[PDB]
């Protein structure tokens, strides 16, 4: 039986459990700031930052067949200047060890118009609406793909606290993220099933990639918090 | 209608 778990409510610069990419960095002030701000705390447009959990994650094994069961939560929060024209989002992931920045705006940092580069599960929180998605804001389960399996209705706030639990029951193959605003006592809910043998490697790194809009600012992405537990039985 |  593997196991590995962490927590924090600080992020802190420069520590090493930590792997950026893009414009991500880590204030003074604690929070994962993943996308380039200016001075007054602005976004600009075509901004796109990553940030992976060092440790590799053993999601699966080939020998047993087995497959790893996990739960991960964390705060986030974005501020958009112009509330009714929005960025494109942030998403939580797994992907595989060696993972790089894809495609930005709309596909997240994440996916490709293209078949695809890399082998990627998410969880999407989606401000835009491209040609692929539903009406409105959405969180939205990602499989190899931008077009979400499932998605449901996120009822954003600007600058508020989102307060997000993801899990994954291997008994089941249920994925299940619930996003809670606690200052205004809403709640969204999703779940589907995906197969994470056939759509990620053995060994995988997990982390968040959030991308603003293309010609416009649209909203900026802050990871506050953050935890994770996974296990792998034989 | 998407961007591009
Ligand atoms: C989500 O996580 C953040 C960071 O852990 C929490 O905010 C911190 O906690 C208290 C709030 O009173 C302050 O002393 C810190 O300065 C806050 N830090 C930051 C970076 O904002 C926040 O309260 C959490 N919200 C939950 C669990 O609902
Ligand atoms: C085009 O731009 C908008 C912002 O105006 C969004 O960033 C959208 O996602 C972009 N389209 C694509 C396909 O990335
Ligand atoms: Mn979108
Ligand atoms: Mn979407």
């Amino acid at each position: 039986a593997e196991t590995v778990s962490f927590s924090w409510n600080k992020f802190v610069p420069k520590q090493p459990n930590m792997i950026l990419q893009g414009d991500a960095i880590v204030t003074s002030s604690g929070k994962l700031q993943l996308n380039k701000v200016d001075e007054n705390g602005t976004p600009k447009p075509s901004s796109l930052g990553r940030a992976l959990y060092s440790t590799p994650i053993h999601i699966w094994d080939k020998e047993t067949g087995s497959v790893a069961s996990f739960a991960a939560s964390f705060n986030f929060t974005f501020y958009a200047p112009d509330t009714k024209r929005l960025a494109d989002g942030l998403a939580f992931f797994l992907a595989p060890i060696d993972t790089k920045p894809q495609t930005h705006a709309g596909y997240l940092g994440l996916f490709n118009e293209n078949e695809s580069g890399d082998q990627v599960v998410a969880v999407e929180f989606d401000t835009f609406r491209n040609s692929w998605d539903p009406p409105n804001p959405h969180i939205g389960i990602n499989v190899n793909s931008i077009r979400s399996i499932k998605t449901t209705s996120w009822d954003l706030a600007n600058n508020k606290v989102a307060k997000v639990l993801i899990t994954y029951d291997a008994s089941t193959s249920l994925l299940v993220a619930s996003l809670v605003y606690p200052s205004q006592r809403t709640s969204n809910i999703l779940s589907d099933v995906v197969d994470l043998k056939t759509s990620l490697p053995e060994w995988v790194r997990i982390g968040f990639s959030a991308a603003t809009g293309l010609d416009i600012p649209g909203e900026s992405h802050d990871v506050l918090s953050w935890s994770f537990a996974s296990n792998l039985p034989h | 209608p998407d961007t591009r």
